[PDB]
């Protein structure tokens, strides 16, 4: 459940940064 | 950078979500087995 | 097949995970009945 | 309205399915605390 | 738990508009 | 729970193999 909690929490930020990132791209477009 | 780059922002996203999404998988099937 | 069969691809992905997303929906009502 | 606004209608669909997640994830740590 | 069914239900209802919607889009092009 | 776990399997092969060909073709692009 600790490695659990680090993962979820990693992938969360990777996620929550592409869709930033595609929301950037997508207003240029 | 363009449509091209977009399209491999989505691909990441989606792949990122799966990790997510099999983390939730294997939490429910550890809670699922302690219970029942 | 370029960026619409990428496209494609995409959409189809996105699908799946969400029949995914309602499995583990529904296992997480199963147990929160169970448990309250 | 196009392969742009196909990746619109895509991103969309991914930043919903996040939100999605992340309330899986507050159900399973509520049930996980519960339990153990 | 309430509020948690409210969002759920919410988002759900979001994807599968989004998801209807781009496969509508994608048959077109 | 056994339906749960059929579906589960099949999806995310699914979803799997839809990921890899879609990193196929985006190396291509």
């Amino acid at each position: 459940w600790e490695e659990w909690d680090k993962k979820i929490e990693e992938y969360t930020k990777k996620i929550e940064e592409l869709i930033k990132k595609s929301e950037e791209q997508q207003k240029k477009n | 950078s363009g449509i091209v780059q977009q399209q491999n922002n989505l691909l990441r996203a989606i792949e990122a979500q799966q990790h997510l999404l099999q983390l939730t998988v294997w939490g429910i099937k550890q809670l699922q087995a302690r219970i029942l």
